[PDB]
RNA sequence: AGGGCACCACC
RNA sequence: CAGCCACCCGAGAUUGAGCAAUAACAGGUCUGUGAUGCCCUUAGAUGUCCGGGGCUGCACGCGCGCUACACUGACUGGCUCAGCGUGUGCCUACCCUACGCCGGCAGGCGCGGGUAACCCGUUGAACCCCAUUCGUGAUGGGGAUCGGGGAUUGCAAUUAUUCCCCAUGAACGAGGAAUUCCCAGUAAGUGCGGGUCAUAAGCUUGCGUUGAUUAAGUCCCUGCCCUU
């Protein structure tokens, strides 16, 4: 049980991300942008994966099931309020954006705000604080 | 009814070799208590801390730094586990190990820096500084290390009792006495 | 340098555990981790397995410190 | 391609009533519309409609000036020319579809961006 | 007869106690079953404020306080007799509330 | 019907022990004396019984009701109330000699078993976070 | 004779939770695998069967102190909320979790609504808890 | 008209809705126990009101 | 030049 | 002699505050005042109201602070203890909340109590205690910054009021010269009330809870005072 298996994977590649196999699975899939601790735990609960095993101990079928549930949360009764992209301003769809998708979403949001020349977009463009913080003394 | 610390460690067989410190290490007879937690007013008057049991003085000195201030239950648990580890490692009475560690850690000569001049050290300050050095060594060994604070305290006490140079307290005492000799 | 501990036993480390560890006077997860270059979780699990098999004896159990000893 | 807000094209947005738009809007705008627009907002909407009607074909409508920086940008306001007061001046803003749901004030900046000069005497 | 509750409230302990003692003495003289003066916990109203009218100097504070003392007396007597007993001279600063 | 009710105090914690003629029961808030938390200080509660022997308590039932203060203060209040209750019961329904000898044992071991610690929290004073500490002072 | 107050409370809670799970008539909400138990928590409970433990704890609390409602339960299960760079403060538990636990216990007929408001143990619930306490004492002895 | 505009800004809350009952100043106001007095006026009238410095 | 005092001084 | 030291008995052998002289300072406040001299302004107003903006603006320097740098810990459960005090208001709109139901949460709906030792409330506080997972890795330490969504206050929330959820995951590994506060239920840790308050604490003023190390001295430093 405590001896390392022959199929143990030191490094996994999931969604163009290097997942360390030495970490526990829940805190190992948090290496993916868009997956935090809460979302990782709920995904693994939906996937019926034992939380006590390391990332390398997972089989290929288990990894594939985890990836599928991660990329399609709504099909597995993961509630909308759990998602980091709710009611998208362009499509109105609920989803969980991950990794390059998350980066593209951030760039698109900033580009839209700058294109309409909203105040927050201008603050982002100038590189200043955008949530009303004082800038006189901090942020140097 | 014999009173044993934590219900395990007896005080009758504990011997204090150094006669200068015999009046400042309260360990047996009227000073034998079940726990190192008395909530006594030992700081009310001068020298009254000499009546405080030595295990309780160690427990008090373990409540550092700030984040651990006032957590005397935690320090009592730490001392209990450290005594258990000491007994496992040495086979001796943990009280005897603590007494020997304090005797070996107390500096006997210091320098007052009035150019520095060498002066003697009173027995009460010897005990105070021995406890301070032991706790400081344990704390610094345990910081940012997987080794627990109880294990670090046990190792520090065992090394100080043996007089080994692996002890932080022994090294500090040697440095202090060497500087005092130089300024003598 | 950073210490790289093992999350699971290899054959040599497992044999070294099962051979030498039941002979120590003081057996704690921290000392076992330091000696065998394993993580604390692996050390705790291994010591629990040894206790279940009866190779070692439990001295004290606490949420912050567990102390074992040889039989 | 074509503009969509929450997956709804502009024409459907124009067709929709306030109760239907509230479900598309974010929480702040939904609460604002639930609490209801007042006489000033209705007057501004009437002015914008009049400007749209009086605009010649294939030409932008006349600028309607207003102090209402806390006005929600409704779909019917898309295409209007609004002079939003910034405390000193009426900055001219043309309403784009992507502006739907924001405040008019967000497009009329109230301060001049800081370009720093040399520090004065003292200021160590 | 009816059960009469007299609630006395004051800022002056001495006058409050004098009034309570006089009321109980009157009730005893009229030979009435009177429950002794139940003393409610004293209320301490506090206002802590800066001493200075401006904002200058060492930040010193005034701690003003007012103490309100409350007493309860229970009687088994007719309403007319209770009113006659309460008709005695009441020291200034004592507020009396009678309930039947 | 032989009984006494004696209190013990520590800070704002107050414990009243009702000691009557009984078979040796000791309860605190209806729970066995060995079940009171925190059990790090269980010997503090057991000290009166360990010092005097179970024979002294064999003839009484003591029920302790404690309230106020904190965990440690309640522990100390309970032990003081138990000791004082036994002393009072002995001095009332037994001879003075037994009371004197048990009182001497308790006093020799620890005076706070019979005499309350009068220390109380000191009031905060303006200009500092507490009773003595002052706010940091700057000059330039 | 053994009553709840005679045994270790943590061991009693574990035994009662095991008993409830083994009986298997306790209604469990569909969202137990998704929620966290309070806004001051950072993660969902480690134990998959946290609902049975929470129900056992609630039943024990009702045994010790009857007449407690959902507000009292949320006060009981409240804890410290850390606020990033701001100081920490007390925070209450999840009202939905407390309410569902109380309703499930009522469904088991161990809990009934009190006359003066809140909930209390039925005689059947008191009997069940005392039997569990007796089992715990027997196991310890 | 001017009747509709004059004093038409809502004043149901905030500093602009409260003032010292003695001097009409709006700063340093004490509302506790319904005193509704600025701090300076309160220090002036505290002894008359019945507040004393026992301390 | 000598002598006092203070954790808003030191040790 | 005045008194000092120690000890017995004793709850206690120095509890903590408030008040506080003569004589002064061109110390602060005319932005607390229907306190006030003089000067200025007074209908295109420096009066007053209304709308909008600003007081928050950011290459930088300084001060009071909060959170941390982790294992004497973080997380997840379980268990078990306070005290001070506030609460529906002349104008005056704005109270504290039990219980039931809905919601994952912030919250919503219903229905009661309290003008209060009566109801919230036995104020089930946090730290602490008992188990769990983590394992020395800028790591499950830390939580800045930032995206999306949901509520509440309000006439109005953009320059994010506040709150909630998912996500993002910066510096920081104990801090140079220098420097602050403090000796017993004190320092420090920890939470809870009051003020401000429609919305509301990283501030302040109080409260309890856990609870020490060191000292019973000196004029060396910084000052103040006295004598010649
Ligand atoms: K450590
Ligand atoms: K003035
Ligand atoms: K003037
Ligand atoms: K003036
Ligand atoms: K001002
Ligand atoms: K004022
Ligand atoms: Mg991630
Ligand atoms: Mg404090
Ligand atoms: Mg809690
Ligand atoms: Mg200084
Ligand atoms: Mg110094
Ligand atoms: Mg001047
Ligand atoms: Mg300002
Ligand atoms: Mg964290
Ligand atoms: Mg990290
Ligand atoms: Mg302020
Ligand atoms: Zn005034």
């Amino acid at each position: 049980s405590l001896v390392i298996p022959e199929k143990f994977q030191h490094i996994l590649r999931v969604l163009n991300t290097n997942i360390d196999g030495r970490r526990k699975i829940a805190f190992a899939i948090t290496a993916i942008k868009g997956v935090g601790r809460r979302y990782a735990h709920v995904v693994l609960r939906k996937a019926d994966i034992d939380l006590t095993k390391r990332a390398g101990e997972l089989t290929e079928d288990e990894v594939e099931r985890v990836i599928t549930i991660m990329q399609n949360p709504r099909q597995y009764k993961i509630p909308d309020w759990f998602l980091n992209r709710q009611k998208d301003v362009k499509d109105g769809k609920y989803s969980q954006v991950l990794a390059n998708g998350l980066d593209n979403k951030l760039r698109e949001d900033l580009e839209r705000l700058k294109k309409i020349r909203a105040h927050r977009g201008l603050r982002h463009f100038w590189g200043l604080r955008v949530r009303g913080q004082h800038t006189k003394t901090t942020g140097r | 009814p014999d009173i044993k610390l934590f219900g395990k460690w007896s005080t009758d067989d504990v011997q204090i070799n150094d006669i200068s410190l015999q009046d400042y290490i309260a360990v047996k007879e009227k000073y034998a208590k079940y726990l190192p937690h008395s909530a006594g007013r030992y700081a009310a008057k001068r020298f009254r801390k000499a009546q405080c049991p030595i295990v309780e003085r160690l427990t008090n000195s373990m409540m550092m730094h700030g984040r651990n201030n006032g957590k005397k239950l935690m320090t009592v648990r730490i001392v209990k586990h450290a005594f258990e580890i000491i007994h496992l490692l040495t086979g001796e009475n943990p009280l005897q190990v603590l007494v020997n560690a304090i005797i070996n850690s107390g500096p006997r000569e210091d320098s007052t820096r009035i150019r520095r001049q060498a002066v003697d050290v009173s027995p009460l300050r010897r005990v105070n500084q021995a406890i301070w050095l032991l706790c400081t060594g344990a704390r610094e060994a345990a910081f940012r290390n997987i080794k627990t604070i109880a294990e670090c305290l046990a190792d520090e006490l065992i090394n100080a009792a043996k007089g080994s140079s692996n002890s932080y307290a022994i090294k500090k005492k040697d440095e202090l006495e060497r500087v005092a000799k130089s300024n003598r | 340098d950073k210490l790289n501990n093992l999350v699971l036993f290899d054959k040599a480390t497992y044999d070294k555990l099962c051979k030498e560890v039941p002979n120590y006077k003081l057996i704690t997860p921290a000392v076992v981790s330091e000696r065998l270059k394993i993580r604390g979780s692996l050390a705790r699990a291994a010591l629990q397995e040894l206790l279940s098999k009866g190779l070692i004896k439990l001295v004290s159990k606490h949420r912050a410190q567990v102390i074992y000893t040889r039989n | 391609r074509k503009f969509t807000y929450r997956g709804v094209d502009l024409d459907q947005l124009l067709d929709m009533s306030y109760e239907q738009l509230m479900q598309l809007y974010s929480a702040r705008q939904r609460r604002r519309l639930n609490r209801g627009l007042r006489r000033k907002q209705h007057s501004l909407l009437k002015r914008l409609r009049k400007a749209k009607k009086e605009a010649p074909p294939m030409e932008k409508p006349e600028v309607v000036k207003t102090h209402l920086r806390d006005m929600i940008i409704l779909p019917e306001m898309v295409g209007s020319m609004v002079g939003v007061y910034n405390g000193k001046t009426f900055n001219q803003v043309e309403i784009k579809p992507e502006m739907i749901g924001h405040y008019l004030g967000e497009f009329s900046i109230t301060y001049k961006p800081v370009k720093h000069g040399r520090p004065g005497i003292g200021a160590t | 007869i009816h059960r009469i509750r007299i609630t006395l409230t004051s800022r002056n302990v001495k006058s409050l106690e004098k009034v309570c003692a006089d009321l109980i003495r009157g009730a005893k003289e009229k030979n009435l079953k009177v429950k002794g003066p139940v003393r409610m916990p004293t209320k301490t109203l506090r206002i802590t404020t800066r001493k200075t009218p401006c904002g200058e100097g060492s930040k010193t504070w005034d701690r003003f306080q007012m103490r309100i003392h409350k007493r309860l007396i229970d009687l088994h007597s007719p309403s007319e007799i209770v009113k006659q007993i309460t008709s005695i001279s009441i020291e200034p600063g004592v507020e009396v509330e009678v309930t039947i | 019907l032989q009984s006494v009710q004696v209190f013990g105090r520590k800070k704002t914690a107050t414990a009243v022990a009702h000691c009557k003629r009984g078979n040796g029961l000791i309860k605190v808030n209806g729970r066995p004396l060995e079940m009171i938390e925190p059990r790090t200080l269980q010997y503090k509660l057991l000290e009166p019984v360990l010092l005097l022997g179970k024979e002294r308590f064999a003839g009484v039932d003591i029920r302790v009701r404690v309230k106020g203060g904190g965990h440690v203060a309640q522990i100390y209040a309970i032990r003081q109330s138990i000791s004082k209750a036994l002393v009072a019961y002995y001095q009332k329904y037994v001879d003075e000699a037994s009371k004197k000898e048990i009182k001497d044992i308790l006093i020799q071991y620890d005076r706070t078993l019979l005499v309350a610690d009068p220390r109380r929290c000191e009031s905060k004073k303006f200009g500092g976070p507490g009773a003595r500490a002052r706010y940091q002072k700057s000059y330039r | 004779g053994v009553t709840v107050k005679d045994v270790n409370q943590q061991e009693f809670v574990r035994a009662l939770a095991a008993f409830l799970k083994k009986s298997g008539k306790l209604k469990v909400p569909e969202w137990v695998d998704t929620v966290k138990l309070a806004k001051h928590k950072e993660l969902a409970p480690y134990d998959e069967n946290w609902f049975y433990t929470r129900a056992a704890s609630t039943a024990r609390h009702l045994y010790l102190r009857g007449g407690a409602g959902v507000g009292s339960m949320t006060k009981i299960y409240g804890g410290r909320q850390r606020n990033g760079v701001m100081p920490s403060h007390f925070s209450r538990g999840s009202k939905s979790v407390a309410r569902r636990v109380l309703q499930a216990l009522e469904g088991l007929k161990m809990v009934e609504k009190d006359q003066d408001g809140g909930r209390k143990l039925t005689p059947q619930g008191q009997r069940d808890l005392d039997r569990i306490a007796g089992q715990v004492a027997a196991a310890n002895k | 008209g001017h009747q509709q505009l004059y004093w038409s800004h809502p004043r149901k809350f905030g500093q602009g809705s409260r003032s010292c009952r003695v001097c009409s100043n709006r700063h340093g106001l004490i509302r506790k126990y319904g005193l509704n007095m600025c701090r300076q006026c309160f220090r002036q009238y505290a002894k008359d009101i019945g507040f004393i410095k026992l301390d």
